[PDB]
């Protein structure tokens, strides 16, 4: 499907579901 | 229960709810709240999607908790 | 043991710890050392959120392990 695989945030590593472009737990943006 | 239900624009909607909940009650509650239909929505917290036949209570969902809320 | 613990601001910093150490208990070493309320606090490793109520051997967290800290305030 399009949205691929969970990504870890660079600023904490959580580990993010692909639809989301901030951190859940820390709000940094997925990419930079 | 207040639960914090936060857009991908950035929006924080403050939603009343149960722990018995089921998620496509929190849909309908969005739905009422904010007029999104409940098709159109996708739940997230701790990096999964939500299932429909769930509760809060099953993903551990409690007082204050923030989910993440998707449109298709 | 000693573990290490990131900031978001790159910064690390060292605890000595137990595995028998709940995630509560880091909390307050954090405390100790850099000021910050325990009900401040959010610990990640391995992706993960920890829990309060769990020990550091319950997340196998061994000697040398790198958490992450994330100042967010607990709920009420
Ligand atoms: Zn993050």
């Amino acid at each position: 499907d399009d949205e691929g695989a969970q990504w870890n945030c660079t600023a904490c590593t959580f580990l993010n579901h692909p639809a989301l472009i901030r951190c859940e737990q820390c709000e940094m943006p997925r990419h930079f | 229960m207040q639960i914090f239900v936060k857009t991908l624009t950035g929006k924080t909607i403050t939603l009343e709810v149960e722990p018995s909940d089921t998620i496509e009650n929190v849909k309908a509650k969005i739905q009422d709240k904010e007029g999104i239909p409940p098709d159109q929505q996708r739940l997230i917290f701790a990096g999964k999607q939500l299932e429909d036949g769930r509760t809060l209570s099953d993903y551990n969902i409690q007082k204050e908790s923030t989910l993440h809320l998707v449109l298709r």
